[PDB]
């Protein structure tokens, strides 16, 4: 019920939405679904991610299609592109600490309002930051980041939707799973329903709309 | 005449070997500091990577592409290791639960700034989770190579864009061991490579002598 | 291999007026025994944060009614009424906080976060004597860190690197509390060897664990 | 007259399992809102225990009973199929984030702005919170389930008792009447056949309109 086609998926992608992709470095990254929106040519979007991947690899692919607005990561050294579009003045990239990013996306998946962080104090990142002093030291106040969509990926999927991130596929898909309001998830193989433990998951089914295979 | 590169790294990573103790949990950052795992010998030391590994275990021969570094490279788990998401990661890195992180720096001053992620207009790559790092981590070694093509890189005010404020611990290089403490930096070693009249002319800070192991 | 210790050493490091987490949802996930030998040892004037204050007979109920107990940060106190009574005639002071702001206060001193914005609580009382911050037009309460100095949590497999797991809905504060404490002892009912556990089954990383117990 | 409680808890509870639909998340209450578990019939909904669990299963049957496998309440429950077990953080990111489709509680009092009281009585009973506040400021659909009156009138204009959550509840279901909380105010949008709009007038204190 819940799994469709790839077609019927990117659908639902449209342009100018905030999209979360999970993927440290394209490893737990939709791959295919990525494709399919290469196919699709969707423009306008921004994206929310650990990294822009490469060039050739990951939320990259779409960086170089143009396809992307503006890129909210904390890290961009490894596509030579998101540099380019950064100082030309194409895309606007907005650099965010990784376990601030984090914080950030879980904070919109959890009906938290905001996190009070000390990561980034005296730093550019303070810019355009309420600072919150308690108990005599001072943080940040990251706010949430929900996002229209997120792109995530699992190594096993039951058909109710469970996912399981193996290893380092973990990254931000469980957090981005739950901070968007349409998650799609690609998986490696399609489990049977309770065909994975209530121990050994990463993501609920309660967070899946659409499951579609690789 | 500048020294062998291959051998300038060597000694700084042999020497912040000797900083680890049984069961620290230490997070090395990609470049100089990977090498310190050579050295570290059986010293019961529990690595984490930032995308979601602690007991990071060494690559694996000829090589699972779903379990990689913080830098994308093959690894392997270790006996007694976990996998999580980012949010986890960064509550062990943000959390005080890392005992030394291992870091290279482009310029690092007497109060303990740290510049090394961004240099304007030149390379602008990204935080990633440096931020997070410096600043939770429980002991703080930035290991560099003492000058930037002979460019002084110790100063008495960092000039380049900081990463974190006052958070370097220790300072290894290849001519000199420093520790930041509140009034300024001390000079704890002299390596065979360098000699007192060296440092001070190679170093733009003011410091003061250990106890000091010449 | 090193962590696995006496009860006797365990509760060598719960002192006179610590802080302690202490796990479980009315006593599904405390670690019993813990709370048993802290009877014994008559440690006096602890602040207990927990989900709940048990029962009078069961989990951290048990020390609210031996006296030894002079502050409770708590999200529930109704299936004790010894709690209730020591709250009502001031013997005991009883700190009432929404269960998932429990979660995160607990989380925030475990993660490095210096606070956590929740709407959960304006308006009410819980309220009174805290920071509204106002994130684009709508208000937040400021929840702060509570970090302890002991946490006692209750793991079903620990392995002998302090690797544990806790099954079913016995992961209530547990997982939390370990990463919010200085010292953390688990308290096991099994204890496999060092690996035997799967990096993807795991509940709570040995690198929060400083002491394993067997439960007697 | 007072009615025999049993009947209504029923028709409360019947009128509750009404307002899903297959896929809910949905979480219950101790006590009243536990039987609406009974009339969800062949409704997909998902049971959610703020204790870690998504997927809550019917009760053990007599010998397979785990006390490490509790609900809200420290009551035995087995695991549905694709049922996850969770940390209370994880749980209540699922309460307070919107994931919850339905909340079904029962209150002390509710008044007119959607402002509920249900946690503490001043001086008589103060079980605690538990999780109630971040289950109705976070629920999408917020469902009172109440008797109508006690004994004394529950449905006021502006709540007396300390408050649980201010404006979070939708619904209002007691024996006599389905109230629903807009921003005009409370709107009468059904009777059941044990009362009538004479009856709800003069125990129900909050002002009202009345729909088709």
């Amino acid at each position: 019920q819940k799994i469709v086609s790839m077609e019927e998926a990117i659908s639902h992608v449209k342009d100018g939405m905030t999209v979360h992709i999970g993927g440290f470095i394209a490893c737990g990254t939709p791959e295919s679904i990525i494709t399919a929106l290469i196919e699709k040519g969707v423009k306008d979007l921004t994206i929310v991610a650990n990294d822009t991947g490469l060039i050739d690899k990951g939320i990259g692919r779409l960086v170089v299609n143009n396809q992307v607005k503006k890129v909210i990561a904390s890290h961009i050294g490894t596509n030579p592109e998101t540099g380019r579009r950064m100082q030309s003045g194409e895309m606007e990239v907005e650099l965010v600490p990784q376990g601030t990013l984090a914080e950030r996306v879980r904070a919109a998946g959890y009906g938290l309002g905001g996190i009070l962080t000390p990561t980034g104090l005296g730093t550019i990142v303070q810019e355009g930051k309420q600072i919150i002093n308690v108990d005599g030291k001072d943080y940040l106040l990251e706010k949430p980041i929900k996002a229209d969509v997120a792109l995530i990926f699992g190594t096993k999927v039951d058909e109710l939707g469970n996912v399981i991130c193996e290893k380092t596929t973990k990254n931000f898909n469980p957090l981005m799973a739950t901070a968007a309001d349409v998650v799609i998830v690609e998986a490696l193989e399609i489990v049977p329903a309770g065909s994975l433990s209530p121990e050994h998951l990463d993501i609920s089914r309660i967070f899946i709309d659409y499951i579609v295979k690789s | 005449m500048e020294m062998d590169k291959n051998l300038v790294r060597e000694v700084i990573a042999k020497r912040v070997a000797q900083e680890f103790h049984d069961g620290y949990v230490v997070n090395l950052g990609i470049g100089l500091p990977t090498l310190v795992a050579n050295y570290v010998g059986d010293m019961d030391v529990i690595f984490q990577s930032e995308n979601g590994c602690i007991g990071v275990g060494p690559a694996p021969e000829k090589e699972d592409p779903y379990l990689v570094n913080a830098g994308a490279g093959f690894i392997t788990a270790a006996k007694g290791a976990m996998f999580f998401d980012s949010a986890y990661s960064f509550g062990i890195i943000r959390g005080g639960h890392v005992d030394a992180t291992v870091l290279g720096a482009l310029e690092v001053d007497e109060k303990g700034n740290l510049a090394n992620w961004m240099i304007p207009g030149k390379k602008v790559p990204g935080m990633g989770g440096a931020m997070d790092l410096v600043v939770g981590a429980k002991k703080v070694i930035v290991a560099m190579e003492h000058t930037s093509n002979g460019a002084i890189k110790i100063l008495k005010e960092c000039k380049l864009p900081l990463t974190a404020v006052g958070v370097v611990d220790l300072i290894i290089t290849e001519k000199a061991v420093f520790e930041v403490t509140d009034k300024g930096l001390v000079l704890k070693e002299i390596t065979p490579y360098s000699s007192l009249e060296d440092i001070k002319a190679t170093t733009a800070a003011d410091f003061i002598i250990a106890d000091l192991k010449k």
